[PDB]
RNA sequence: GUGGGAGAGGGUGGUGGAAUUCCCGGAGUAGCGGUGAAAUGCGCAGAUACCGGGAGGAACGCCGAUGGCGAAGGCAGCCACCUGGUCCACCCGUGACGCUGAGGCGCGAAAGCGUGGGGAGCAAACCGGAUUAGAUACCCGGGUAGUCCACGCCCUAAACGAUGCGCGCUAGGUCUCUGGGUCUCCUGGGGGCCGAAGCUAACGCGUUAAGCGCGCCGCCUGGGGAGUACGGCCGCAAGGC
């Protein structure tokens, strides 16, 4: 049910359409370079939507991973 | 035992040594319903083990049934439509039962002529180590962890 | 003849048969092991056991370049991933860090027929 | 009209990473693969597994959904350009300019055809291995057209909501997408579920009507024969109407 932490309530002011800001971006990533789906982001559809385009600029400039590794399994 | 659990039969202890697993080995030696000729057998046999081993006949007696009871067997399973030999642990009782089973059934295998001597020199045998039961054991236990790569189908 | 004492452990481990490579911290390959390296044969080399086997086989291999430590990489969805694991977990080689780096790709290529219903 | 909004709507060019295959190098050894179990197959000309580099073709993981867009077919990495539809707010302008629509014209998944190109993965036909009583199959190893691109054809479908388009009228609740607003909520457009009245042979439909009405088009008239025959039109052909 992801009751931890939502990664919206767990942040302040942050523009969304920023795709050079790389740390606030990270936090919308999981363990793997995938996107975080709704249920862990906390964010509305549009604010999802907006979120997945920057990502993926993030990611072509070399700044957000397009995949990672899995670790301690 | 489909709606019960099947609880276990509990044995009248011994006339002699007061021990049920003498019951038992009675019981698994009885042929016919003829119990006094079963206790004559054994109690012969118990005075064949003295006077060939100082040791107490009982002794010797839960020694060798020890020694027989497995660890491990292996029982048929049918998965994919074919058959295999899974390997499982053996629970106490089980290891009991065919402990003694396998006792009489390898006495009756040996050339000796009366039934006492039989059962005495396989008590004797099994008790130090070796005879049919043993045998059977080892084969037991062979079959069993001679097909480890099927261990996951323990069930 | 090496002595490396310290690489990397790769695990391919598929529905048919799970193999061990055993490399130096750079990746080349000093020693490995199979199911097939093993005596088995057909599909017994798909079995936990033999994967157990396997990665027991591969680590006393590498003792003979007398290494210690190892990084373990995962690679492939099969049974017999995790036996290999503990396998060489408690093997006499440290275990430093297991990673699971299976190869997905991003809706790339056309599985086969066995594979489909899917993309 | 003005001012805003959302979108995989379409076209053109460019561009990114993961993966498959292949080639080069390193390292390394006896099998890999595959199945219910196997065999063909590939491997001592060094495979599989591992690392690095390179080439090429195709499809865009997470986001992603019961979501969005489009007239339908259908549309999913990213960037730019060109471009279509649509919604809302203001109540500004024209002043019935409307609805439908036989013909006509255009678009129309896949497969298929022509010319040229491309060809990694997949794969009809086909070559084998199994299975089986046989196995022109399912399973396994290969593999051509094709799948891809440009241009031109082809006009089919479970082209489906099996429900033509438009307008008006007739309880609500709940979930959601997108605006506007006095932003607990109200109001408008769209996507779902449950249900008033009513309808239905029933299942079910129920402000996204299959309810109540009106307008216009299409189509049905027992089953097989048969979407066959003939004729005509269209098509290079397959064939379609
Ligand atoms: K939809
Ligand atoms: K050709
Ligand atoms: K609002
Ligand atoms: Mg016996
Ligand atoms: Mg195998
Ligand atoms: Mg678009
Ligand atoms: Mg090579
Ligand atoms: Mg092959
Ligand atoms: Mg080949
Ligand atoms: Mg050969
Ligand atoms: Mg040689
Ligand atoms: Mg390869
Ligand atoms: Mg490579
Ligand atoms: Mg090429
Ligand atoms: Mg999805
Ligand atoms: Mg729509
Ligand atoms: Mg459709
Ligand atoms: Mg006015
Ligand atoms: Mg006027
Ligand atoms: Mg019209
Ligand atoms: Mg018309
Ligand atoms: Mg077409
Ligand atoms: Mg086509
Ligand atoms: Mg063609
Ligand atoms: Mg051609
Ligand atoms: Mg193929
Ligand atoms: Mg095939
Ligand atoms: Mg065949
Ligand atoms: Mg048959
Ligand atoms: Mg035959
Ligand atoms: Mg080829
Ligand atoms: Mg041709
Ligand atoms: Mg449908
Ligand atoms: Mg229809
Ligand atoms: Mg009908
Ligand atoms: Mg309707
Ligand atoms: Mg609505
Ligand atoms: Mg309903
Ligand atoms: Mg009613
Ligand atoms: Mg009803
Ligand atoms: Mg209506
Ligand atoms: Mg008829
Ligand atoms: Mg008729
Ligand atoms: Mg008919
Ligand atoms: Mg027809
Ligand atoms: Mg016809
Ligand atoms: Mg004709
Ligand atoms: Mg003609
Ligand atoms: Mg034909
Ligand atoms: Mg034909």
């Amino acid at each position: 049910p992801s009751r931890k932490a939502k990664v919206k309530a767990t942040l302040g002011e942050f523009d969304l359409r920023d795709y050079r800001n790389v740390e606030v971006l990270k936090r919308f990533l999981s363990e793997t370079g995938k996107i975080l789906p709704r249920r862990r982001t906390g964010l509305s559809a549009k604010e999802q939507r907006i979120l997945a385009k920057t990502i993926k600029r993030a990611r072509i400039l070399g700044l957000l991973p397009f995949t990672e590794k899995l670790v301690r399994k | 035992a489909r709606r019960r659990r099947a609880e276990v039969r509990q044995l009248q202890p011994d006339l002699v040594y007061g021990d049920v697993l003498v019951t038992a080995f009675i019981n698994k030696i009885m042929r016919d319903g003829k119990k006094n000729l079963a206790a004559r057998i054994f109690y012969d046999a118990c005075k064949i083990i003295q006077e060939k081993t100082g040791q107490e006949p009982l002794k010797v007696f839960k020694q060798a049934v020890e020694n027989v009871k497995p660890r491990m067997e292996v029982r048929s399973r049918r998965v994919g439509g074919a058959n295999y030999q899974v390997p499982m642990e053996v629970s106490p009782r089980r290891q009991q039962s065919l402990a003694l089973r396998w006792l009489v059934q390898a006495a009756n295998q040996r050339p000796e002529r009366r039934a006492a001597v039989r059962i005495a020199h396989e008590l004797m045998d099994a008790a130090e180590g070796k005879g049919g039961a043993v045998k059977k054991k080892e084969d037991v236990e062979r079959m069993a962890e001679a097909n480890r790569a099927y261990a996951h189908y323990r069930w | 003849k090496r002595q490396v004492a310290s690489g990397r452990a790769y695990i391919h481990a598929s529905y048919n048969n799970t193999i061990v490579t055993i490399t130096d911290p750079d990746g080349n390959p000093i020693t490995w092991s199979s199911g097939g390296v093993i005596g088995y044969k057909g599909s017994r080399k798909g079995t936990p056991y033999a994967a157990q086997l396997a990665a027991l086989d591969a680590a006393k291999k590498a003792m003979a370049y007398g290494m210690q430590s190892v990084d373990v990489i995962v690679r492939g969805t099969g049974a017999g991933r995790e036996q290999a694991i503990r396998a060489l977990q408690a093997s006499g080689l440290q275990v430093k860090s297991i990673v699971d780096d299976t190869p997905v790709p991003h809706n790339g290529c056309r599985p086969k027929k066995k594979f489909r219903k899917a993309s």
